[PDB]
């Protein structure tokens, strides 16, 4: 499926993932196409901060399901 | 150039504006586009009131941007 | 506490001694927990809670907006801190949701598969825990403040339902017949409760300051009519034998079933004997309540001295049942407390309030 | 009505607002959870404040009870996380949809009105000294939002 990870500025980064990828995979894919390493993301899908161990199928992420990306500058 | 605004009724309309243009004329354009009075609009960009006595160039607005239209509110 | 461990080890004291002493110590050190949370799901207040009797795992809650959440109190995570995630919920989108406030949700005794609820929509629905579908619904002619199922009866499955009419209703979850009624009260029936010990002894509290124990097998009135002064101010039973001075809106048999705690709007508790209705003169001091519906409260189990947890204004009060001393006053809420339920397994207390919160109190250390 | 909420959910999934995100928490569609990213050029920058929406049984013609879950520093929002917008209590309008109430709240995060405040203790600080306000709000954001 395609998830388009749109950030604050409105830029709509496209991403592709299999239905069972762990959200760390999603953050890593965002790293490749956008450049922010996975430590500094906080992906928010439909008002639930996604947790780094859940599988994407947990949240019922479908084709064209827009996430939100917010920078955590500290990010450990 | 032009700009996108998302009216209240779900529709979206495109406004032909210039950066020098003031927000009062922007609200007047919203009016004669669909007709909610200059007082009742409250344009939102990046979660900021678009002040009536200012221009788009003040708020760092460029082409293919988006402005959000809501109903006038107040504090409490 | 090492003394208790050694005493248990060398067989001096029975293991019962350490078990009960430690449970009492934990309940005495009860405090609110920020190391635990219960997810906020009710739009309005929480009117009722009932941890499941067997295994103490799930937990219902009757929101004042008609939503029946079904929590899960087991820390399925790995961290010390966790939140009791809501497994299921009878949301407003549900076809058979309660239209108005749900004020009693109780698990079907001896069977966690089902559970029951009742609301001001004048309905009592028998919910199936698995598919969340109404197995049976009984429609009353008037509201339903509180209902209760016998936690001991393996023979019958009647359900006392205290409507705001003067007549206690008995609904049968087996072949439906709400015909059986118990006449004798004079005003609304704000809180009923079956006897945990005897199968057929039902204690019903009303708003006319009378607490009556009914032998539902008997069809000629009530066994007893509780009287404050134990018959000192003797008067025939036409306008006398009032267990309180104002509305009496809460009943809770002690765990053993030997004593019937009653709390009423006159701001007093009274530990009545459950076999002859003789007030035992336990003081309890002045307990504050002003609610105008069923006030829920529970009594500890498996502790040396039986504690009672009564909603006291916006705070939970912890009294010792058989001495009346005030142990403490748990203080963490923002509005009046409507229901506190004791988790007997681990000595934990969950207290839903009117501020949409369900604060889980747990012992310290 | 559900169908109104269904249409809102679909048209929000398709074309989401920029710095907002709301979706049902579980099976019950009447109980959403939302999220207001702190607007840029504000003490709330980089923050993620979680709301908790509750739609009534007549949602088009009756406001939803939104209430902050992340303790926000604001004259118009009490420590309990409750808001006091006029649009949300008195001047509710069906045409206003959840994507709009959330955005209006986001805008009001930067445009409080200490006159008639829900928290006069903070309102006095805001009215008198705005320099300290932008630091106390910043520390609250850093200690709750991040």
């Amino acid at each position: 499926m395609l998830i388009k990870v749109k950030t604050l500025t409105g830029k709509e980064i496209e991403i592709d993932i299999e239905p069972t990828d762990k959200v760390e995979r999603i953050k890593e894919r965002v790293e490749e196409k956008e450049g922010i390493p996975p430590q500094q993301q906080r992906l928010i899908y439909s008002g639930k901060q996604m947790n780094d161990e859940k599988t994407a199928a947990d949240y019922k992420i479908l084709g064209g399901s827009v996430l939100h990306l917010v920078l955590a500058l500290r990010g450990g | 150039m032009q700009i996108f605004v998302k009216t209240l009724t779900g529709k979206t309309i495109t406004l032909e504006v210039e950066p020098s243009d003031t927000i009062e004329n922007v609200k007047a354009k919203i009016q004669d586009k669909e007709g909610i009075p200059p007082d009742q609009q409250r344009l939102i960009f990046a979660g900021k009131q678009l002040e009536d006595g200012r221009t788009l160039s003040d708020y760092n607005i460029q082409k293919e941007s988006t402005l959000h239209l809501v109903l006038r509110l107040r504090g409490g | 506490m090492l003394g208790f461990l050694s005493a248990r080890q060398t067989g001096l004291e029975d293991p019962l001694r350490l078990r009960r002493a430690e449970s009492t110590r934990r309940v005495l050190g009860l405090e609110l927990n920020k190391d635990r949370d219960v997810e906020r799901i009710h739009g309005g207040g929480i009117n009722t809670l009932d941890i499941e009797p067997v295994e103490g795992r799930y937990m219902l809650s009757g929101g004042s907006d008609g939503v029946i959440v079904l929590y899960d109190l087991e820390n399925s995570s790995r961290q010390s801190y966790y939140t009791c995630k809501a497994v299921c919920s009878i949301g407003r989108d549900h076809p058979d949701v309660h239209r108005y406030s749900v004020e009693t949700v109780q698990w079907y005794p001896h069977d966690t598969g089902m559970f029951t609820s009742s609301s001001f929509d004048k309905t009592l629905k028998v919910w199936d825990t698995n598919t969340l579908q109404t197995a049976d619904v009984f429609n009353f002619e008037e509201t339903v403040y509180s209902h209760h199922m016998s936690p001991v009866s393996t023979k019958h499955c009647l359900v006392a339902v205290g409507t705001r009419g003067p007549k206690v209703q008995l609904c049968d979850l087996k072949s439906g017949s709400c015909s059986h009624i118990l006449q004798g009260h004079r005003q609304e029936i704000l809180a009923v409760s079956w006897s945990p010990r005897y199968d057929y002894i039902l204690a019903t509290a009303s708003a006319d300051s009378r607490v009556k124990l009914w032998d539902v097998r008997r069809a000629s009135g009530c066994l007893i009519t509780l009287d404050q002064h134990n018959g000192k101010k003797s008067q025939a039973v036409e306008s006398a034998n009032t267990a309180h001075n104002g509305k009496v809106n809460g009943l809770c048999f002690t765990s053993d079933g030997l004593h019937l705690l009653t709390v009423g709007t006159d701001n007093r508790m009274r530990l009545w004997n459950s076999s002859n209705g003789e007030n035992t003169l336990v003081n309890y001091g002045k307990v504050c309540n002003n609610s105008k519906k069923g006030l829920k409260f529970t009594v500890s189990c498996g502790c040396s001295s039986e504690f009672v947890f009564v909603p006291y204004g916006s705070t939970i009060a912890v009294y010792t049942v058989y001495s009346g001393e005030q142990i403490t006053m748990l203080k963490g809420h923002y509005k009046t407390v409507d229901c506190c339920v004791f988790q007997s397994n681990f000595q934990e207390l969950y207290s839903g309030s009117r501020d949409c919160n369900i604060l889980a109190w747990v012992p310290s250390l | 009505a559900l169908k109104r909420i269904h249409k809102e959910l679909n048209d929000l999934a398709r074309d989401p607002p920029a710095q907002c995100s709301a979706g049902p928490v579980g099976d019950d569609m009447f109980h959403w959870q939302a999220t207001i990213m702190g607007p840029n050029d504000s003490p709330y920058q980089g923050g993620v404040f979680f709301l908790t929406i509750h739609f009534p049984t007549d949602y088009p013609f009756k406001p939803p009870k939104v209430a902050f879950t992340t303790r926000i520093y604001h004259p118009n929002i009490n420590s309990n996380g409750s808001i006091c917008l006029d649009i949300l209590r008195s001047q509710w309008s069906p045409a206003l949809t959840i994507s709009k109430v959330l955005l209006s709240i986001c805008s009001l995060l930067c445009d409080p009105n200490p006159d008639d405040p829900l928290v006069p203790e903070i309102a006095r600080i805001y009215k008198t000294d705005r320099e300290k306000y932008n630091r106390i709000a910043r520390e609250w954001t850093q200690k709750y939002a991040m």
